[PDB]
């Protein structure tokens, strides 16, 4: 199936640091830029960051500017989000998500295939 | 770049190319607004000013009558390229064509030289104003112009305009010899002004921004434009300007030359016939037969998916043991050696056979060697030059990792097929054993 | 921001509409917008892209657009299964990949 | 006169941030605007010339573009000491106005 | 180092008479243009107008055309600015600077500035 | 027009174009009068004159060196058509060449600017002067410069010297850039006047001058020029305008796309190889192979009966017939299937197999169907686009009468020849049973 | 030129071609000096000097941002010709971008406008300086912009900057639309002057100077132009002009047409494939496959050696006894008899059968003769037309010594295999026994 | 004229080298320089061609180089075989094919 399997949340002290990771299994990751989307608890969803599909450009929400840093592995087929300085509203579950789309008429990307997310705690 | 030299089929698969690939359109409607033209006459006698006059009011009065209407796979793919993107484009100037759209995109002009609307049919065109020549014809040529008898002293009057009506001249010639569809987008049809002014409000995300800023020449490239009409006395046309929709993606390029060996002196060759560009789209490798499609600018290769034909995930195999791959290889195979040689992006495949005497030099030193019979790889380290008899090839002297991947050509390890033993573009199987 | 109104509801077999009303930066920019559901406790669930093409595995009677500024979701023949979150998404010049605030449905 | 509409009036953004600011003519200026950094209380300092050139010593953050009458400006990341008041600049003809300025903090 | 080091700072009643002043140093004084720029407290800027000093040709901004006088005194490299009378609106920071080019029109090196009030 | 599928193919047969085929050419030969020039020299000085003088004397010189020299049906035709057109204006230039004629085409042209005269090898040429030059190098340039002093402060002469010599060096441009052999009729070569008065000089019946009239960007594209030399002052020029002495017979185009099956698992493909124009002229069928001699405006189709293979009237059994019939229709046959879009006129032929998913939609509703595996066809009417994975193509918006020509397709209902089974253009019946 | 109809394949072979054939390039390096006009600006307003300068300065500004990069066997012939050619031209162009080689260069056009330089890669570039701009933007017009004022009364300084500056600015066209490889080499990269200036420079035999001086024409058309870049205020560029290292060795062109036979009434049609230009180079035969590769002027062919492909010299027995030769003579065969007009220099092969009438007739007589079915061999001094139904083909009319090497047919003397009967250049002992 | 030294000699194993001085109309003006080996009695033999390409059948111990209006051959290895008269070729653009004096080898 195709799968995207984070990992690597926990609680984390504000100040700290943490990396996730999302595993991608069953397509040709080295074809589909990545992103990472998070949701406070009970708020909407937020993007955080987006790779393209070989690293040569890497996006970040101003929340992530600076304080996140995003990578992927093609040969590993992971994709990881460095963070640093967590602030107390970092506290969310971040999914990764698989982008798409068609340059017909416009590139919007869209996130056809979602994984199931990790909880990330950044409280004492 | 990699280049792996795939010795069992002579063919070098070279790797590391990034993509971008067109996925759709955005259209520019410009409205090159001709002037007051046909409300002044020249009638006094021969002039300069009557001369210019004459062949912009000739050029405009021609420009009403010109309208638009509106497996070897390499004969496929380059004919739906060209018809889809006519018709994509000719769709969108059926909808500018009404006239409610005209007065539409005309209003929103009138206050800035730049708009952008979104036509009935739902398009977001952008829309432009060029009206320098308006402005002249205005404010300058009919104040000039005067009761008729415009052979005036002033000539700076009339060298003026035979610089302001020169773009509106070249807008014709060009929809004018092509019947309304150019190939290409001329300075005419878009300055580079107006080119990074309509890139930069595409609605695309800030790396197709900076690439195609960086890349204008290769969007003036594979951009087009169409006539859509007169409408008074402005010429409105629009340019399709692509959108990158896939980049970054894995790309690489297929080479071959003949791989030939001999049976009791009998030659049995075979020749990969799935040359060209590859790339993965969106989790599909895609193929692009045709030489049209696909151009090269530093790691960046700029195919037309309309070109692409999707190819099983599997047809890489043909790039690692074509041998034993289930996957039907397409290879042409026969008698008769060519001898060759096939210039790769980091080296050369020679192809070197019974007769011709193959040699590799450099500017330096002259023959470092003398090339073995049967199908060798140089790369652009090894040697400045290979010679076939008399003729030399210089290399390409690029920097990139070559590699070999070993193993014992196909036609020297499998026996040919009795008959036919001349096979054109036929899955591998079908040549050997 | 793109912003959605914070719910709304009816009956079962009613139409519900959710509007996901952007702004010149984004919706108005060019484009397009797409349309997320999220079931309680699960990641979202893509119902739309491209303004109104709908997956493969989505009911029919899901059904979207986009004009002007501004997109909707009309969930046709409300259901049960729709007492989820449903979040529109585009892109923004600015800011890039905007989330609207998000609809609850409640059947 | 050849008018110098310049815009966003004000910013603020983060260390790092790419800001970027644009000066639009009301007539073709080819390529002849110049931008230039006022701190508060100095005299103004000219960064980017001929739309698009660094002068000697800018830091290469800088950056500028566009032709015609549409001119961006930008700080490929901003530092702290770039706060200040950013003016363009048109020389294609007398007078040579300066836009509004579009401070930055 | 070219320098363009300024009068200082004036007060004066509207309708007195004022000059500015600005010693450039540091470079050959005849072969570049100098410029005025005036910025209201706070405003932006506004380019007065230019001297060539190699002989004393000037433009003007039609705003300051018989307004103020651009001078220089060649002998000394130093540039002057010249009101007949002060209004009290002509309060401002004046700053002379060097013009860097006779194609390129930027202004390199700028004066400190010169603080003018004028009030009663 | 109408549009029948041929179900059993996967081809459409697109019918109710008229024909427009070239089948001979008409001369008309252009004396452009350089006038006086080599007895005008400017020796004071730079002057505007003397370089615009320099420029016309140099091209002049120029010009005097330059003169001209003198199964895969494609290939075969275009060869055919490009050397009969060349081969067919030479024989007359050679006949022109002859100062015999040359002075008697001069001569003709001494009190009139338009003369019909026949040639000794019997071609009754028309005859056209070019004299605005002359006029100007005559009445106003021969009288300003004055012993050779010609920095003149009259800058009108120069400015308008300037534009009198412009279709002269362009010509020499046209020419010299193609060693005496344009390939088209540029507006330098024959002006929109001269045409519209050749067109109307043409030995031909109204319908074909209307028709000629209204189409005269064709009339300029099939057309081409060969240089006669210069004689004296004069260049001497021709243009071979086409004469479309078959006009409105039937004629028809066959798309096709691969027609797959998966027969055991694997696949057994065929196309279509008899792809392209066909026309009924004068009760022949005439099968038009180049893609680049064909070319549509509305209903009529502009071919030239040069590139036209005969084809035996029976060959239209492969659009009823093509399981059943005893003509040998081409084929290719294999075992990998492109998925494709074919874009017919009046819509789409789809190949979607194993692999790519296709779907079709339209702006006002997105997706309306996903498409079935199989070759589809989709009218304009179904669907404003059809996608093949993320590649999208827009459909033709144009109106017309399609049909559906039902029939199981042949490779699912015959059974692959074993070996070989990738066969490329065959006979039907060489790919199954 | 001599020409054997085959009687045996229906082929004939042209012989009595000389040759010349590129072997290498010659490297002229051009610096076109474009002058102080980075110094010079109009300010005052709109004025004719102003709006050339502005053009002037905004294409120098604009060139800046250009760069370039720093078996069927037409296909792979043409492939490596342009691969090899742009290779070899790079190489050059990245030894003289460094900034040691274009100051050397630059310093020997100090006081001359012609230098020859050898490059640190050893190669011996040509140089030469074009100033006619810097010298009109040095002494005229930086004197007359005057403190940035510029609507000079003065209009023979505008006019005369519009001349000036015109080959700078083609120039700027045609490297930025070509992205710095033009594909030939126009009158604005090297002017006439300069290409006979450069081709007496190079190192060459005498006899291959005057042939060069002669055909300059073909120099020209041959050569190609890369932009090396801006420096200062002086773009510099390069023009590889051929070296025509092999000539006056026999050359011939094979043409063919379909060979049918009516066995028991179904036409086992033979076609040879190896057709075009052939020569003998240093002992080797080569073969020229792309119709792009060779051109002729007279007896004269012009070949590309990079595009020869080596082909044993037995290879002529496919030209002498193809029915019996152990030689693997490349034909298609097949059941579908194409009837078609092959024009070769002398004559045109008419292959007519059943169904069309094919005829032969001369201006003065009409219709001399109705051809036979079967393959015939018409002299052009037998007829001047031959004529296929109702197209007609104008024959050329060129002396030259016909023959006839009679033979049965193959098609008609060997029985065609039973399966596959449709093979598609296949040695010819697969198409029959 | 194309010249050369009149002998050189060295004991086998030396390397000598042979110096073909030509003039701007020929090594100058580009044409390329070739070597010819006489032995007494023979026809020459071609040892180089196109400045330092090699025959086949040549030892690797012969090489050449051409700089300037300039070309040398060195005899690296010198041996008994040697003894032989050496020629310098090129072309000149007024005599069109000049041989050099000619250089005997001594061993
Ligand atoms: C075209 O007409 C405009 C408008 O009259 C001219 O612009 C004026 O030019 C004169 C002389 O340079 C100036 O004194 C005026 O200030 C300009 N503006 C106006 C509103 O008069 C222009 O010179 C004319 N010619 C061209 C080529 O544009
Ligand atoms: C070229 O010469 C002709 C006459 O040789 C000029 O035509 C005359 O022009 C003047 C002034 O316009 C008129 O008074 C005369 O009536 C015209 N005709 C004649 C016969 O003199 C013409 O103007 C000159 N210039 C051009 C460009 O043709
Ligand atoms: C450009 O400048 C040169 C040099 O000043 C001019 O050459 C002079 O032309 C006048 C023509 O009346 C002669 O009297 C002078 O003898 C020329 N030489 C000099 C040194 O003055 C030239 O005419 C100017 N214009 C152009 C178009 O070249
Ligand atoms: C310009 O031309 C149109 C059509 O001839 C006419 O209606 C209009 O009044 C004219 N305007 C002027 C100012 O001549
Ligand atoms: C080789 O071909 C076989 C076919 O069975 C395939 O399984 C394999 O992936 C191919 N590649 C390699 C490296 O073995
Ligand atoms: C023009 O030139 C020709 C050729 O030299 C000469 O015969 C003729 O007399 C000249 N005519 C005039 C008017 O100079
Ligand atoms: C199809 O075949 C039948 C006989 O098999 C023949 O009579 C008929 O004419 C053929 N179709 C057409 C359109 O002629
Ligand atoms: C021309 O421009 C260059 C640009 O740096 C400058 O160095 C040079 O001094 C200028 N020369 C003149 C005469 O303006
Ligand atoms: C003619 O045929 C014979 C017999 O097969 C063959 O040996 C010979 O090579 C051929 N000769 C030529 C000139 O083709």
């Amino acid at each position: 199936e195709v799968q995207l399997v984070e990992s690597g949340g926990g609680l984390v002290k504000p100040g700290g640091s943490l990396r996730l990771s999302c595993a991608a299994s069953g397509f040709t990751f080295s074809s589909y830029s990545m992103n990472w989307v998070r949701q406070a608890p009970g708020k909407g969803l937020e993007w955080v960051s987006s790779i393209s599909a070989s690293s040569s450009y890497s996006d970040y929400a101003d929340s992530a500017k600076g304080r996140f840093t995003i990578s992927r592995d093609n040969a590993k087929t992971s994709l990881f989000l460095q963070m640093n300085s967590l602030r107390a509203e970092d506290t969310a579950i971040y999914f990764c998500a698989r982008a798409r789309a068609t340059g017909y008429s416009s590139i919007t990307p869209y996130f056809d295939i979602w994984g199931q997310g990790t909880l990330v705690t950044v409280s004492s | 770049l990699k280049e792996s030299y795939l010795e069992e089929s002579c063919s070098t698969i070279t790797e590391g190319y990034l993509s971008v690939l067109r996925t759709g359109w955005y259209t520019n409607v410009f409205t090159l607004e001709v002037g007051d033209v046909e409300n002044l006459t020249c009638a006094d006698g021969p002039s300069l000013i009557k001369t210019e006059l004459d062949l912009t009011k000739s050029a405009l009065r021609e420009l009403r009558t010109v309208s638009a209407d509106q497996f070897v796979l390499g004969a496929i793919a380059c004919g739906v390229a060209t018809a889809a993107a006519v018709t994509a484009g000719v769709a969108i100037a059926k909808c500018i064509r009404l006239e409610s759209e005209v007065t539409a995109i005309k209003n929103c002009l009138k206050k800035t030289n730049e708009c952008v609307s979104t036509l009935g049919c739902g398009v977001r065109v952008l829309a432009t104003a060029v009206r320098e020549l308006k402005d002249f014809v205005s404010k300058n040529l009919t104040r000039a112009i005067n009761k008729n008898k415009c052979d005036i002293p002033d000539l700076k009057m009339a060298v003026s305009f035979s610089q302001f009506n020169r773009r509106f001249l070249n807008v014709v010639r060009q929809f004018s010899d092509n019947a309304g569809i150019t190939p290409a987008i001329s300075k005419d049809l878009m300055t580079d002004a107006e080119l990074a002014r309509a890139i930069s409000n595409m609605p695309t995300s800030a790396g197709q921004i900076k690439l195609m800023l960086e890349n204008r020449a290769m969007v003036r490239r594979k951009g087009f434009g169409i006539l859509i009409g007169v409408y008074g006395s402005s010429v409105i046309y629009m340019v399709q300007l692509p959108i990158f929709g896939v980049i970054d993606t894995p790309c690489w390029i297929v080479k071959a030359a003949p791989s030939c060996s001999e049976k009791k002196g009998n030659y049995a060759c075979l020749l990969r016939e799935d040359q060209g560009w590859y790339c993965q789209n969106a989790g599909s490798t895609v193929y692009y037969p045709c030489e049209k499609d696909c151009e090269t600018r530093g790691d960046h290769v700029f195919c037309d998916t309309a070109a692409g034909i999707n190819v099983a995930e599997q047809s890489k195999e043909c790039n690692i043991n074509i041998s034993t791959t289930n996957y039907p290889c397409k290879v042409s195979c026969g008698r008769h050696p060519i001898s060759m040689v096939a210039l790769s992006p980091l080296g050369a495949l020679v192809a070197c056979y019974k007769g011709v005497s193959c040699s590799i030099g450099s500017n330096r030193v002259g023959i470092i060697k003398q090339l073995n019979k049967g199908c060798s790889y140089i790369t652009n380290q090894d040697a400045d030059t290979v010679t076939i008899d008399n003729t030399v090839y210089q290399l390409s002297k690029v920097e990139g990792e070559q590699h070999v991947i070993k193993g014992r050509p196909v036609s020297s390890s499998f026996d040919p097929v009795k008959f036919p033993q001349d096979q054109f573009n036929v899955a591998l199987d079908q040549c050997f054993e | 921001v793109v912003t959605q109104p914070p719910s709304v509801s009816g009956a079962p077999g009613q139409r519900v509409t959710i509007s996901c009303t952007g702004s010149s930066s984004n919706i108005g920019a060019g484009y397009d917008v797409h349309w997320y559901q999220q079931l309680p406790g699960t990641a979202p669930k893509l119902l739309i892209y491209d303004n109104n093409n709908r997956p493969s595995g989505v009911p029919d009677r899901f059904s979207a657009s986009k004009s002007g500024t501004s997109a909707s979701l009309a969930i046709t023949g409300l259901q049960a299964e729709d007492e989820a979150d449903y979040y529109c998404q585009s892109y923004d010049r600015s800011l890039s990949g905007v989330f609207g605030t998000g609809t609850k449905v409640t059947v | 006169d050849i008018q110098m509409t310049q815009s966003p009036s004000s910013l603020s953004a983060s260390v790092g941030d790419r800001v970027t600011i644009t000066c639009q003519a009301s007539q073709g200026i080819n390529y002849y605007l110049n931008w230039y950094q006022q701190k508060p209380g100095k005299a103004p300092k000219v960064l980017i010339y001929d739309a698009s050139d660094l002068e000697t010593g800018v830091p290469s953050r800088f950056s500028g573009g566009g032709s015609g009458t549409h001119f961006t400006f930008t700080i490929s990341s901003l530092q702290t000491e770039d706060i200040g008041t950013y003016y363009c600049q048109q020389y294609d003809n007398l007078p040579f106005t300066f836009g509004q300025g579009t401070r930055l903090e | 180092e070219v320098q363009l080091v300024q009068s200082g700072a004036e007060v004066k009643k509207p309708g007195e008479s004022l000059r500015i002043s600005c010693k450039s140093s540091g470079y050959t004084f005849t072969t570049y243009w100098i410029t005025w720029v005036r910025q209201m407290p706070g405003k932006g800027l506004e380019w007065m107008g230019r001297i060539d000093p190699s002989d004393s040709y000037t433009d003007y901004s039609p705003s300051f055309k018989g307004h103020v006088t651009i001078s220089v005194d060649k002998s000394i490299n130093t540039a002057y600015l010249q009101w007949g009378s002060l209004k009290s609106s002509d309060t401002a920071i004046f700053y002379c600077a060097r013009q860097a080019s006779s194609g390129k029109i930027y202004f390199d090196y700028w004066g400190q500035g010169t603080l003018v009030t004028v009030s009663s």
